[PDB]
């Protein structure tokens, strides 16, 4: 993971049940990005046709 | 379109007529062109043609061709769906049983010709042979020959006689067979012979045989002649990626069937030696069954790749069959899925649904909009530029998207709340934001949870998601009317934060001129959110004619509770919001907005108080920390005392003086003692620890502490959870309830070292895998009684009857578990109930009690009033509006078109979840107030000692104050000492009576000398010598150990006068003596004294389930294993032969059939008298009561108040709130079943079990004739089996065995008139239940024009 | 909620319900017998002490404490 | 950075994460001090001064670290490493006492009580009751959004059982269930739950034949009968039993 | 392998169906060419529907065609030929082409 | 847009004969031809036919008597 600053505190029904509020701060610097690599495929069979 | 669904037998000339051609090769396709080998299977020539509009060949492609024939390959030229339809069919050389019609159980072949199973499968597989009708010579119609005998028939017995094998046999034995002929000899047979079971079967087949005479069903169509082969498309062999074809097995079993078939033809024509062709026979016949119903008659074949093929049956039937899971619930278009976020910004009627799910979602009408705005010149350039995501389509989907509503639904649907609509608002990410208001009813947190959303297209359909379920409309559950728009979690706690007071803070009593002068001087920081004040408030009452009277004054209050009363809408008091406002009292104080001010300003209440909360929620900055969870010091000496006491303990059994059971229960009772003390230590530390001064010393108030505060207000928390946090974890337990008695000192605050947590991982995961079930196993119940209560439809405004159901409070024990105001708000009344001095026509029969009449109810203190059931009402196929009262939610009175059955069982089946999924247990008076005495069964006597003593049986006596209204009930002996007796008002530090177990008294009717008369010892009365008191004492017993002379002779005591006459019973001439049976030791002698009732004979000497198997079972309607047998019939009791297991207990009524006995289980405790006269409908040995006991003997109401109160009992146990409508609904559905006593004018068997709606409408059409109608008896059913009997197959084969429906429906050719619920669904039409509900009575008006 | 927190009213349950019929199966009342029920011998002053309302020698509980056991 | 429910503490009986929130403000507070120190430069004798208090700091622990086996600039390796601040270890039933996680507070400059005092960021006010701040770690599981979410209106269809099946993972569209038709019966939505499983899933003609209806601005469609039910006709009937629809 | 339990006839998707957008994307088509031809002189008109197969049964050929109108099978060719000229020009052509995506 | 049915339903009573007489009102606006009675807040049919229920101008025999009229006019 990553250590955030967090503050345990209501803030306005943004974690209401168990959500989280994060700010924008933590999407800037880029400290939850992932690389996510996916592989498409394409195959040239042989139909009838 | 059409009318109901047919359903009969197959005549080989309409299985012929439905092909449109033979298939006689086993040819799929051809293994390099693929293309359908002939003639074959899969055949263009048969099953239309294999691409649209072409011919095989290629010869007629072009349109103008439309539906000729092609010269060449025979392939008509027409569409492709065409090979989805047509069928063929196999022609079998030789014929074939339907294994559904020889398997069925009971054979229907086989019950037809009354010939026994194992015969016909001798004579099928060629075991054996069977004569039909083989001349007059020897044999009987079905007389079945072995193989040798037989042979020799043919010899001495060659031609006028002819008997045959295998199926061709069986075809020829039902052709032959005449059904009117043999119905006559059933006839001859039924009613000149009298053996009763030997005449229920006969009956049984008389009715089958009249019932194959009513369809056009004829005997000799249950023998395959011809077969007919599913449409192509409905079994494909489609190229799948590497050109491996994937084929549906059942082209495996045609093409078995075809090849045998073939083969069977072949010998045939080679007059091969007759045993290779029986075995072909068989071989084809095996294959026939094995592709209509594969793994019935042997095992499974087989799979070519080892898992059995599955056949036509298989198709139909199994919980992944086509009954169930794609014609009930099938996939759906116009629907996304997301996880759901909570967005607290919106209002209730709207969801946040992202730009991206709604692009697709609503793709047609931005298309739409699109041509028709002109910004896009046709569909292509529309969809072009909805793909590349233009500037416009972002305002185009903001107006289609503007009064378009949506459906949100979780996934697991318990109840109808699941599914609601909601108004969707453009959001951008890809997340939904539900409103928090919602998520109690969702039951649906934001831990990764998803929602699936659809678009309501029509107009019919997106006005019933904005009039019908829409979320704004939906605020109370149906379960109960109390509102499900509970603020939850965060609300709740920033109201308890803002409705609040300290001791001393900033700007405490100063004078306010109203609550904005509150909330301006709260956000200037010149005054705290709980200060103590003076505000002059004005708030209104419309207890006015609908006008709201207004009052001003100045309120000792808050500043918090002022400001939140900005926010209070107009007719509500000011003492709504004066208080600390917790969680009970905030969803409190929206019930009373709702009661008083309707839906609309509720609704605008509920989001003020979730902003509101939000808000201060967020302004009180209450955090958590870890020193919130403050220890009580005293927690260590508490601990040290525990530990001492089981020292002691120890040494006590090292000692020698108590067992190791008793070792280990006192250890347990001491660390359970030390954590109450340890856990009511750290709460009184924690409660009132906050010590605070004004002006001047000291003073504590209730605690600020966060943790404290979340436990208070009622958002999160308990003692309990606290406790472990901060007291001690107390003793753990492994999972099959072994409570381990090394306990958990400790709390998460400080460590858990490795033992301790170690040990309560027992029951934690024990706890998790229990919740593992409870999740999958969801909604079982939901499901058992939507099936059995599911095509309920309120359908007449009013039935008009005059009977219902005494409601009262359940007065048990002490003070009252459940008011009246309870379980009497909004059912109307069955009849005027007036005042206890009548005083007035207080209530009229037919008035909706809402909260004003209870009002009035509760003024007048009434107790006991006459409401309106539905298990009463006198409706047809249905439920009066009326005799189903007020429905909730919506809260006015239930329409006609509402489906409360569906509802009842979602509301007994929602609120089931909530409860444990395992079944698990559990002198003198200490009567408490004042209040006068109330009798049921008035028969006492005053002793000559004073007190009362009961000589009756179950008298039953009351506390009764001078309110009117019941306040103490109790079950009094029979003739327990009482200190007070009949009529007598005392009050509260007075018993009303002192007992004793081992006392049961034989108390007399008069005082007299008791001479003993029908006694001699050595037979009937045991010898108990009085060395407690110095005499001797005779004591009765029975026949257990005395020798049989006089075994069964009741020891008698003649209570008489001192003259020595037979003083009588007053009342009746039968005199005062009394036969005794045993377990009541005689103290007396012969010839001795007693006063009115002195001791003559003496007797000497709470558990509840509760698991949700404890609502399976009680609807279940089973039958307990210590049933309390009742009394049948009024009038007096005999005992007669005993020590068998039945003890005759006779029963002679006043003027009744007076020879009347019964059986008794002499194992038991009889626990009455045989000279009291048994009262009908009363209890003789106690124990828990029967439902069909209850239901054959007090009336429909004493089954359905019996199973209303303990469903009741297993719900309120939990806490969990049902309304006891449902349950009456689901009793409704139970007790279905009519039974005919007397056949009467009526048309019904003799013993038969009818529908009792059937019954009541026909003897209640002979009413108003001349003629007698039917006496019926109502039977009474479990779910499980009151849903298996239901008029409409397709239904039934829904949720039942399909085959046994199917097979019942095919040969009694029943016609399903699709009206129910679950029926019209599957056919694709309007359920007859809500929004239809008017097509569907147009349709049935429309039909008999 | 989580399926960890429905998990801990099963627990609870469990866990309340094991201790309530242990602590009603002991006595707290008195009825002193001075004699067991079973055996005949005057129950000693201190296993009457310990539990009050005992109405069973020491032994005799041991000989029907086992048999229990075997469920019997 | 981020803002948690104070509430999900007591119900979810997990006090291991709020005392991990004061250790890691302990911790970055370490950290903090030694940051301040590397830049406003006092020499690698001070630095390795506090650095060896912050070292030793506790009960009697077997981290015996003592800073002066370390090269000079083996301290300023180790005083770059620990200026986002100090990691700390704490085996599972053997960690650090919450006298520690003080301790610990203290030798940074934290309020020992593990809470702060915090304004509103918009309305610049002061939070009333201070709050637990501190630095806890969070992970990101993979149950990512941008694989959860997905939506249909028209795709692909099963080629047997004529119903969507999609196939995009999954453009098929949502499995309206046997609850949820439990749940329209409920209601009295009879159009909802008919086009609900008729012409959105099951007819082949009515849906083609309402797409064009609301595209051509007509919301009415026209149900007819669904394939699952023609199929099913077309079993039965292909067993012996003749199964037919009375006009 | 699913949850659902599942089958393998439940993914073979549908490879002959034709999707609702391209029969929407049919009759606009109808509607937009029985306007354009609507622009147009009965003989264009009643030629070109009668020479393709449009709002009618089976199209005929040239010879039809001119027994129809009494006219060789050069005029039929003329003719259409005129029609197809004047609707290859915009104001007769915007519409049609949009259903190019070519 | 409409939060609340509730108005709508006293004029009507039943609430699936407020659904049905609505969506033929809204039908009737939408296709075709025929005209709002009240002034159109930027609106869809089915609140347009709601909001003229709840003003008491729209029902099952108002719109069934004016089915008549143009019964009757279209001759
Ligand atoms: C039973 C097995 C479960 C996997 C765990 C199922 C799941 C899908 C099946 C494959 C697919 O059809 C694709 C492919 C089609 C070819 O034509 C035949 C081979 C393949 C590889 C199949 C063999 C096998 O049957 C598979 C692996
Ligand atoms: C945990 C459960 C709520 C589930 C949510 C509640 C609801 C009813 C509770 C039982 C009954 O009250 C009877 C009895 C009362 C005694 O005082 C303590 C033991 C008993 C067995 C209780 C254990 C437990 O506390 C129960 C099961
Ligand atoms: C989703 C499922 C895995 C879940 C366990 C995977 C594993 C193999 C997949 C099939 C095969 O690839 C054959 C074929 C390929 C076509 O091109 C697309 C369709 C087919 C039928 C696939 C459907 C599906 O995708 C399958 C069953
Ligand atoms: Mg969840
Ligand atoms: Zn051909
Ligand atoms: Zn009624
Ligand atoms: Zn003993």
């Amino acid at each position: 993971g990553q250590n955030m600053r967090v503050a345990f505190m209501p803030w306005n029904g943004y974690n209401f049940e168990d959500s989280i509020l994060v700010s924008e701060r933590v999407v800037q610097e880029d400290r939850f990005t992932t690389i996510h690599i996916q592989e498409l495929a394409c195959v040239s069979r042989d139909t009838k046709l | 379109e059409f009318d109901a669904i047919k359903i009969a037998l197959a005549s080989p000339d309409m299985i012929r007529s439905w092909s449109f051609g033979e298939v006689k090769k086993p040819e799929t396709i051809n293994y390099r062109t693929f293309k359908p080998e002939r003639d074959g299977l899969f055949c263009a020539r048969i099953f239309g043609p294999v691409k649209d509009y072409e011919c095989l060949c290629g010869k007629y492609k072009r349109l103008k061709h439309r539906g000729v024939i092609c010269e060449k390959c025979g392939v008509e030229v027409t569409q492709t769906k065409v090979r989805r339809e047509r069928m063929g069919h196999i022609e079998l050389a030789s014929p074939t049983a339907h294994i559904w019609f020889l398997k069925s159980l009971p054979s229907r072949i086989g019950l037809l010709l009354d010939m026994p199973l194992r015969d016909i499968e001798r004579v099928l597989y060629f075991e054996s042979y069977v004569v039909i009708e083989g001349g007059m010579t020897n044999l009987e119609r079905q007389q079945i020959l072995t193989e040798e005998q037989y042979l020799d028939a043919l010899e001495e017995f060659g031609d006028e006689f002819d008997a045959k094998m295998g199926a061709e046999a069986i075809q020829a034995l039902l052709k032959s067979m005449d059904l009117e002929q043999e119905c006559e000899q059933l006839r001859e047979e039924l009613n000149e012979t009298n053996s009763e079971t030997k005449r229920k079967k006969l009956t049984k087949r008389i009715k089958l045989l009249e019932a194959f005479v009513q369809s056009g069903n004829k005997p000799e169509w249950m023998i395959l002649t011809v077969l007919p082969v599913l449409p192509p498309d409905l079994r494909p062999l489609v190229p799948l990626d590497g050109g491996r074809f994937a084929t549906s097995d059942l082209n495996d079993l045609y093409r078995r069937v075809i090849n045998r078939n073939n083969r069977l033809k072949r010998l045939l024509d080679l007059a091969a030696p007759d045993i290779i062709v029986r075995n072909e026979k068989r071989m084809l016949q095996e294959a026939v069954d094995a592709l209509l119903d594969n793994g019935r008659r042997g095992r499974a074949i087989t799979g070519s790749n080892k898992r059995p093929l599955k056949s036509l049956a298989d198709m139909i039937k199994g919980k992944q069959g086509r009954f169930r899971q794609n014609l009930l619930g099938k996939r759906v278009d116009y629907s996304g899925r997301s996880v759901i976020t909570v967005g607290p910004y919106l209002r209730l009627h709207q969801c946040g649904l992202p730009k991206k799910m709604a692009l697709e979602l609503f793709k047609p009408f931005i298309y739409g909009k699109l041509e028709l705005r002109g910004l896009a010149t046709t569909i292509k350039a529309a969809k072009k530029m909805v793909e590349r995501e233009e500037a416009v389509v972002w305002d185009i989907l903001d107006e289609v998207i503007r009064e378009h509503p949506v459906l949100l639904n979780r996934a697991p649907t318990l109840h109808r709340l699941g599914i609601q609509a909601f108004e969707p608002v453009l959001i951008e990410g890809k997340a939904i934001q539900l409103h928090p208001l919602v998520c109690a009813a969702y039951n649906a947190d934001f831990d990764g949870d998803q929602m699936a959303v659809h678009v309501p297209l029509t107009l019919e359909a997106q006005l019933e998601a904005r009039a019908l379920m829409m979320s704004t409309n939906n605020i109370l559950s149906p379960a109960n009317g109390e509102p499900i728009i509970v603020p939850s979690q965060d609300v709740v706690l920033g109201l308890y934060y803002m409705t609040r007071d300290c001791v001393n803070a900033k700007g405490e009593g100063m004078v306010l001129t109203g609550p904005k002068e509150a909330e301006r001087l709260y956000r200037s920081g010149l005054a705290s959110l709980h200060a103590r004040v003076k505000v002059r408030i004005t708030e209104y009452e419309k207890d006015a004619n609908g006008e709201l009277v207004a009052k001003t004054s100045l309120k000792d209050t808050t500043v918090g509770r002022a400001i939140l009363w900005m926010i209070v809408p107009k007719g509500l008091p000011y003492s709504i919001v004066n208080q600390a406002l917790g969680k009970k009292a905030i969803s409190k104080m929206l019930n009373t907005c709702y009661r008083i001010l309707g839906l609309k300003p509720t609704v605008i209440f509920a989001d003020q108080i979730m902003y509101t909360g939000f808000a201060y929620a967020a302004r009180s900055g209450a955090s958590v920390g870890i020193d919130d969870m403050v220890i009580p010091e005293k927690k260590h000496e508490i601990i040290s005392e525990a530990e001492a006491e089981v020292a002691e303990i120890q040494e006590q059994f090292q000692s020698g003086l108590v067992t190791a059971g008793e070792r280990y229960n006192k250890v347990i009772d001491i660390w359970a003692a030390a954590n109450d003390r340890v856990s009511k230590a750290m709460m009184d530390n924690l409660q009132t620890e906050t010590v605070i001064n004004r002006d001047g010393q000291e003073e504590k108030q209730v605690s600020f502490n966060s943790i404290y505060m979340m436990a208070d207000s009622g958002a999160r928390g308990s003692a309990a959870q606290i406790r472990q946090l901060a007291g001690m974890r107390g003793l753990m337990a492994k999972p099959d309830g072994s409570i381990i008695e090394t306990p958990i000192t400790a709390n998460f605050r400080e460590g858990l070292n490795v033992l301790q947590y170690f040990i309560s991982t027992h029951g934690a995961r024990k706890g998790l895998a229990d919740t593992a079930l409870k999740t999958a196993n969801s909604g079982y119940l939901t499901r058992r009684l939507v099936d059995v209560a599911q095509d309920l439809v309120v359908t007449e405004d009013d039935c008009g009857t005059h009977e219902g159901i005494m409601m009262t409070p359940v007065i048990e024990g002490g003070d009252v578990k459940e008011p009246l105001r309870d379980r009497v708000l909004g059912r109307v009344t069955a009849e005027d109930v007036l005042k206890p001095g009548t005083a007035d026509i207080l209530v009229p029969r037919n008035t909706l009690l809402h909260e004003q009449w209870c009002d009035l109810l509760e003024e007048n203190s009434v107790d006991a009033v006459k409401v309106r059931s539905v298990v009463s009402c006198d409706t047809d196929f249905g439920v009066c509006a009326h005799c189903y009262g007020r429905d909730l939610a919506r809260g006015h009175i239930i329409n006609k078109g509402e489906a409360i059955g569906v509802i009842a069982a979602q509301s007994i089946g929602e609120p089931g979840t909530q409860l444990t999924m395992r079944t698990f247990h559990i002198s003198s008076i200490q009567v408490k107030n004042k209040g006068s005495i109330k009798l049921s069964n008035v028969k006492s006597v005053v002793n000559s000692s004073g007190k009362l003593v009961i000589t009756s049986r179950n008298t039953e006596l009351k506390l009764i104050d001078e309110f009117g209204r019941t306040k103490e009930s109790y079950k009094v002996p029979y003739g327990a000492v009482l200190a007070k007796g009949d009529g007598e008002q005392v009050a509260g530090g007075e018993t009303v009576a002192n007992w004793d177990p081992h006392t049961m008294p034989v108390i007399t009717e008069v005082s007299g000398f008791v001479r003993f008369t029908d006694m001699i010892d050595g037979q009937t009365i045991t010898r108990q010598t009085d060395e407690l008191t110095g005499l001797s004492s005779l004591v009765v017993l029975d026949s257990a150990e005395r020798t049989a002379g006089g075994k069964d002779l009741r020891p008698a005591l003649k209570i008489v006068d001192a003259q020595g006459n037979d003083v009588l019973i007053p009342g009746t001439d039968m005199p005062a003596q009394y036969f005794l049976p045993g377990k009541a030791i005689v103290q007396l002698e012969d010839g001795v004294q007693i006063s009115s009732g002195d001791t003559l004979a003496r007797i000497p000497q709470k558990d509840i389930t509760g698991g949700l198997p404890r609502v399976a079972d009680l609807f279940e309607a089973r039958r307990p294993k210590e049933p309390a047998i009742l009394a049948e019939i009024s009038g007096i009791v005999s005992f007669g032969k005993e020590t068998k297991g039945k003890r005759r207990l006779v029963i002679t009524p006043v003027d009744g059939s007076d020879p009347y006995e019964e059986m008794i289980p002499k194992w038991r405790q009889l626990n009455v008298f045989e000279g009291e006269r048994v009262e009908r409908g009363d209890v003789i040995s106690d124990g828990p009561e029967a439902p069909h006991d209850i239901l054959r003997l007090r009336g429909v109401h004493a089954v359905t108040r019996y199973i209303v109160n303990e469903v009741q009992d297993v719900y309120r146990l939990q806490g969990v709130k049902i309304n006891d409508k449902h349950i009456e609904v689901i009793v409704r559905q139970m007790l279905r079943k009519a039974t005919i006593v007397n056949a009467g004018s009526s048309d019904f068997l003799e013993g038969e079990q009818v529908e009792y709606s059937r019954v009541k409408i026909a003897n209640r059409e002979l009413e108003a004739n001349g003629k007698v109608g039917a006496t019926y008896s109502r039977d009474l059913l479990g779910i499980t089996k009151a849903s298996l009997a239901t008029e409409s197959f397709i239904s039934a084969a829904s949720f039942q065995e399909t085959t046994r429906v199917l097979t019942e429906a095919a040969v009694a050719g029943k016609r399903d008139e699709l009206r129910g619920l679950k029926e019209n669904v599957i056919v694709g039409r309007l359920i007859p239940a809500g929004t239809g509900y008017a097509y569907h009575q147009d349709r049935m008006r429309r039909r008999a024009a | 909620s989580d399926e960890a927190d429905e998990a801990y009213s099963v627990t609870e349950q469990l866990t309340m319900t094991g201790i309530n019929r242990i602590r009603q199966k002991i006595n707290a009342h008195g009825i002193p017998v001075y004699l067991c029920e079973a055996c005949g011998n005057p129950i000693p002053e201190a296993r009457r002490k310990i539990f009050p309302g005992v109405t069973l020698c020491v032994e005799c509980q041991a000989y029907q404490e086992r048999q229990r056991k075997h469920y019997a | 950075d981020i803002v948690l429910n104070p509430l999900g503490v007591p119900s979810r009986m997990n006090i291991g994460q709020i005392l991990e929130t004061h250790l890691g403000m302990a911790a970055k507070g370490i950290g903090d001090k030694i940051n301040a120190m590397l830049k406003q430069q006092q020499e690698v004798a001070k630095l390795r001064e506090f650095i060896q208090r912050a070292y030793d700091l506790g009960a009697d622990v077997r981290q015996k670290v003592d800073l002066s086996t370390f090269s000079d600039e083996e301290v300023m390796r180790l005083a770059e490493n620990l200026r986002k601040g100090m990691p700390i270890a704490t085996p599972v039933f053997d960690g650090a006492k919450e006298a520690e996680i003080k301790e610990l507070l203290k030798l940074g400059d934290l309020p020992t009580s593990g809470q702060i005092r915090l304004y509103d960021g918009r309305t610049g006010e002061q939070f009333e009751r201070p709050v637990t701040v501190g630095y806890m770690y969070m992970l990101k599981l993979n149950h990512l959004v941008d694989d959860k979410m997905h939506a249909r209106s028209t795709g692909s269809y099963s080629l047997v059982t004529q119903q969507p099946l999609g196939g995009k993972a999954q453009f098929g569209g949502q499995r309206f269930g046997e609850m949820e038709v439990w749940a329209l019966e409920a209601y009295g939505a009879a159009y909802t739950l008919q086009e609900m499983l008729t012409v959105k899933s099951d007819d082949v003609n009515g849906r083609t034949k309402m797409y064009k209806n609301i595209v051509d601005g007509n919301h009415q469609m026209e149900p007819g009968m669904p394939e699952s039910f023609n199929v099913l006709l077309k079993e039965i009937r292909s067993l012996g039993i003749n199964i037919e629809l009375e006009d | 392998g699913d949850d659902e339990d599942s089958h393998l006839g439940d993914f073979i998707e549908d490879t002959t169906l034709e999707l609702p957008l391209d029969s929407a994307t049919t009759e606009s088509l109808r509607a937009a060419t029985h306007d354009v031809l609507a622009g147009l002189t009965a003989r264009e008109a009643k030629v070109l529907r009668m020479r393709f197969g449009i709002d009618m049964n089976t199209d005929y050929t040239l010879e039809e065609v001119g027994k129809q109108f009494d006219v060789t099978r050069e005029r039929i060719r003329q003719i259409e030929a005129k029609a197809l000229r004047k609707l290859r020009h915009p104001s007769r052509s915007e519409v049609l082409r949009s259903f190019l995506d070519d | 847009a409409r939060v609340t049915v509730q108005d709508a339903v006293e004029k009507i009573g039943n609430r699936f004969d407020l659904v049905l007489v609505a969506a033929r009102r809204a039908r009737q606006m939408q296709v075709g031809g025929k005209d709002p009675l009240v002034p159109e807040e930027n609106d869809k049919t089915t609140v347009i036919a709601l909001r003229e229920i709840e003003e008491g101008l729209i029902n099952n025999q108002i719109l069934d008597v004016r089915e008549r009229q143009e019964q009757q006019e279209q001759e």
